[PDB]
């Protein structure tokens, strides 16, 4: 019976001095009974607003909120490089009292394509029973990418551990990793393991292979 | 005076097996701390914010209020005398793994709501049955700019810490965050060097997990 | 004040004093002030209200207690004092239990605090109600600040407060509360 | 005869009055106050007599025999004036004519107010004009 606070846009890109808008829709009616709030790191929340379009003391006046019912919305108007965190809302009007999964806001650039690298099991591993073949897929953007394993030929998903960072501090920038662990009698079966990412700066596949 | 919540685990760490007990602590000063509610929430690995708990003040007789999945399990309290809220989790099970956060609510355009003004810095609670375990660390070399890695695999708990020659190379290091797989943590590190670099000059990852006091060091050697 | 009329016969005065009234009343008798334009106060026992007028639903009746009869205030608190000066204000003000909307307080299961709230609306299906409402509070504040403005929205709110200490104490409010009550 | 009886003329204690000083009115005056339910002066002094007999007894609950104490027509006619923006009686402050030689003093009135301001002096001059006559009269009825 809780009442869901739904931002379905997880991720928002923004460039500094412009003017974002950040979407939370409520399951019930709850009037303007609604706070924001600003995270980063996983650290202590800031409050933000409350009764859906107060201004917290001590906020920029960067931020504004509004709605009501169930649709409310936070604006950040010229944004600032400190702005770039993660933004959720808050329903207080019933107990259980619910909040947003949050909307990270990130940072625009260029797009560039990810530098793939393959590496295969190691002799101390294999000596150990196990096989894992690992990808990096490093400094891309945007974050969207997709990454297949393929065996032979054949692609594989029983298996697969996937392990994504963050916008990068420096270069704004998104890496990820893809471990395939195998046992070393179901490696040595095949010969050819490939690591195939497609990326919006490639029509074809990025394409990363170990023989043997 | 400034407006402090500091948070702390009362008896032993955050890390504790299921159907263990555990005490959350939560002091603060700036502020009359008699006057106001407090409340716990968490937010859990990969999953949104949660409110957890909240008690009043004294002039309504400390009356407390819990979401369903706590009700007889956790029990919130609080000492005016040195300003104070307290939570108290018995029967933890695995689920109860997150951030936990001590917060304050006050009066809003007038009117008291539960808006959280003040936190705490987050207490991490880690509920598990797995025992200590040290990493397994394996190089990654490959069969202008050359890039190697190091597997970090099979250890528990978290952290781990992972270097490139002792820091130097940290300008091309990619450190992945680590992935829970059969009650173990597995990571993966990634470094790129100059191809005047590598091989002819020693690359080595070192990983350090302090809960084992495990230090190992693998040089990236070629295949 | 004095002056002459005549040679021998003066204009005089007499001014009453409200501390002295109030002070040395040994009932426990309500006490309606007009602190300024937005903030109004009632006292009476141990309860004691804030009433303010703004366009917030700080209560909404999907999650809070809807009041038809006065019995239903039993579950808005548990101070005896409070639903009985609640009882008593909207009486005094003219709500009809039996024809007027129903209003809402929230449950004194939750901790957030005492507070009950009507729609004084003056707008639409809800504007006699909203005048009714606004003549009685003219009748129980003497010079109302009447802050709900036509067509627009506006819910009354009264939560627990300490009296005001420089609240003027008009005893003129005191009986019109104790007569229409 | 649900109307409360004032039996001392009248003093009014120093607790009473803003001037802090007890103040004596004679019983001619005060004599017009017994079953008078248009004085607002009456219905203060009724107020104030009931709750120092209160206090002197010593507790009920509060405005129970409110209406033998204040006339609630009067009451009423005063906040109808308010509300139709006239010259009202705030039940406060009221005035009378007093013959300083003999003592001899009309019943207070109520002085008005409009706009929260108590009305000036000219503006209901006719008043303590008519009074004076009246009390000349009471006085030469005595003599
Ligand atoms: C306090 O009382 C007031 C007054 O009674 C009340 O405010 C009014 O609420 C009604 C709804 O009960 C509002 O009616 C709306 O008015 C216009 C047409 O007149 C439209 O906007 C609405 O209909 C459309 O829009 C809706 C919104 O999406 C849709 O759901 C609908 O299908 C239509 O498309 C609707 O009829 C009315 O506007 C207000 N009046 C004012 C002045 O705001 C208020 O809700 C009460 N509050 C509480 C807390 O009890
Ligand atoms: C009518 O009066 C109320 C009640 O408070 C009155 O005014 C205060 C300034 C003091 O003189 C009080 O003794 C007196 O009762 C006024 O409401 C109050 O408004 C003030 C600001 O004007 C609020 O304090 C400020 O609030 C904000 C947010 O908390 C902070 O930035 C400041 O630190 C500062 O404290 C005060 O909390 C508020 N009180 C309540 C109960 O709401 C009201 O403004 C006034 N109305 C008019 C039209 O003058
Ligand atoms: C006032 O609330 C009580 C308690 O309700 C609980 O707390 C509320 C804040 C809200 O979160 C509810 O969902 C909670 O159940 C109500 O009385 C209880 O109602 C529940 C309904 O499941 C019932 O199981 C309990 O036995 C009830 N407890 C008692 C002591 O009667 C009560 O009905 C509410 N009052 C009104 C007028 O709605
Ligand atoms: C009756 O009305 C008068 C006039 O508004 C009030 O007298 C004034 O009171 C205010 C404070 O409320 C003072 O600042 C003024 O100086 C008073 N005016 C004078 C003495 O001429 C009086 O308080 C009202 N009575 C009540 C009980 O509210
Ligand atoms: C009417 O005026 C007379 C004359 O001032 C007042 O009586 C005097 O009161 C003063 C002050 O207490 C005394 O010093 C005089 O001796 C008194 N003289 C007489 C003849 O009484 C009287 O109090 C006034 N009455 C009212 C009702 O105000």
């Amino acid at each position: 019976g809780s009442v869901v606070m739904t931002q379905s846009q997880k991720f928002m890109s923004t460039s500094v001095g412009d003017r974002v808008s950040i979407t939370c829709k409520a399951s019930q009616i709850v009037g303007t009974s609604v706070a924001w709030y600003q995270q980063k790191a996983g650290q202590s929340p800031k409050l933000l607003i409350y009764w859906a379009s107060t201004r917290h003391t001590g906020v920029p006046d960067r931020f504004t909120a509004g709605g009501s019912g169930t649709d409310f919305t936070l604006t950040i108007t010229n944004v600032q490089s400190e702005d770039l965190a993660d933004y959720f809302c808050q329903q207080y009007a019933t107990y259980p009292l619910t909040f947003g999964s949050g909307t990270k806001l990130e940072l625009k650039r260029t797009d560039a394509a990810p530098t793939v690298s393959i590496f295969p099991p190691s002799s101390e591993q294999l000596t150990s029973g196990g096989a894992s073949v690992v990808c990096f897929l490093n400094n891309f953007y945007p974050k969207d990418i997709n990454v297949k394993w393929k065996i032979d030929g054949s692609e594989r998903q029983n298996g697969v551990l996937n392990s994504w960072t963050d916008q990068d501090s420096k270069d704004s920038t998104y890496s990820m990793s893809s471990t395939l662990t195998l046992t070393k009698d179901e490696y040595e079966r095949h010969n050819s393991y490939t690591c195939e990412a497609t990326h919006k700066t490639s029509t074809s596949p990025i394409v990363k292979s170990f023989n043997r | 005076g400034q407006i402090q919540l500091v948070q702390s685990v009362e008896t032993g760490g955050g890390l504790v097996r299921p159907g263990n007990s555990l005490k959350l602590s939560c002091v603060t000063s700036g502020f009359t701390f008699s006057n106001y509610q407090m409340h716990w929430l968490r937010q859990p690995p990969g999953k949104r914010l949660e409110w957890i708990a909240v008690i009043t003040v004294k002039s309504d007789n400390y009356g407390a209020n819990y979401v369903e999945s706590v009700k007889g399990r956790f029990a919130i309290s609080r000492d005016d005398s040195k300003s104070s809220v307290y939570l108290e989790m018995n029967r933890l099970r695995e689920e109860d793994t997150a951030t936990y956060f001590c917060s304050r609510s006050g009066i809003y355009d007038g009117y008291y709501a539960y808006a959280m003004d003040y936190w705490g810095q987050g207490t991490s609670v880690t509920v598990s049955s797995a025992t200590t375990k040290g990493p397994s660390v394996y190089p990654l070399a490959p069969g202008s700019m050359v890039t190697l890695g190091c597997l970090v695999k099979g250890y528990f708990p978290e952290p781990v810490t992972v270097t490139w020659n002792s820091g130097s190379l940290s300008s091309g290091v990619h450190t992945f965050p680590a992935v829970l797989q059969s009650d173990l943590y597995t990571l993966s590190s990634s470094v790129t060097v100059p191809s005047s670099t590598w091989p002819s000059q020693t690359v080595t990852c070192n990983v350090a997990h302090p809960a084992s006091s495990t230090k190992v060091d693998k040089k990236i050697v070629p295949r | 004040e004095a002056f002459k009329i005549g040679l021998h016969t003066e204009f005089q005065t007499v001014s009453f004093s409200m501390v002295g009234l109030f002070s040395n009343n040994p009932h426990d008798c309500p006490l309606l002030c007009t602190l300024n334009k937005s903030h109004l106060y009632i006292k009476g026992g141990n309860a004691s209200f804030q009433i303010s007028f703004d366009d917030i639903a700080v209560l909404l009746p999907q999650y809070d207690v809807i009041i038809q009869h006065p019995a239903d205030m039993s579950w808005c608190s548990k101070s005896d004092d409070q639903i009985w000066l609640s009882q008593w204000f909207m009486n005094a003000v003219g709500h009809d239990w039996h024809l007027d909307p129903p209003f809402l307080c929230r449950n004194r299961t939750k901790t957030e605090g005492f507070i009950f709230q009507v729609n004084t609306s003056k707008t639409g299906v809800n504007e006699n109600y909203a005048k009714k409402f606004k003549t009685g509070m003219h009748h129980l504040y003497r010079e109302y600040p009447d802050s709900c403005l036509n067509g627009k929205l506006c819910l009354m709110k009264a939560q627990p407060t300490s009296w005001p200490l420089q609240c003027p104490l008009d005893h003129v409010n005191t009986l019109h509360f104790l007569t229409r009550g | 005869f649900f109307s409360w009886s004032l039996t001392d003329g009248y003093c009014l204690e120093e607790w009473m009055l803003v001037a802090a000083k007890m103040k004596c009115f004679g019983n001619t005056a005060v004599a017009k106050c017994n079953l008078n339910h248009d004085s607002e002066f009456c219905d203060m002094l009724r107020l104030f007599d009931y709750n120092k007999n209160a206090i002197k007894t010593l507790v009920n609950l509060c405005g129970q025999t409110i209406n033998a104490l204040i006339s609630d027509n009067l009451l009423m006619k005063n906040k109808i004036r308010e509300l139709m923006s006239v010259p009202y009686c705030n039940y406060t402050k009221f005035w009378y004519v007093n013959h300083t030689l003999s003592g001899q003093h009309s019943l207070p009135r109520c002085w008005l107010i409009k706009n929260n301001s108590y009305l000036n002096i000219s503006d209901f001059r006719n008043d303590w004009i008519l009074e004076s006559d009246f009390l000349i009269s009471e006085m030469l009825s005595k003599e």
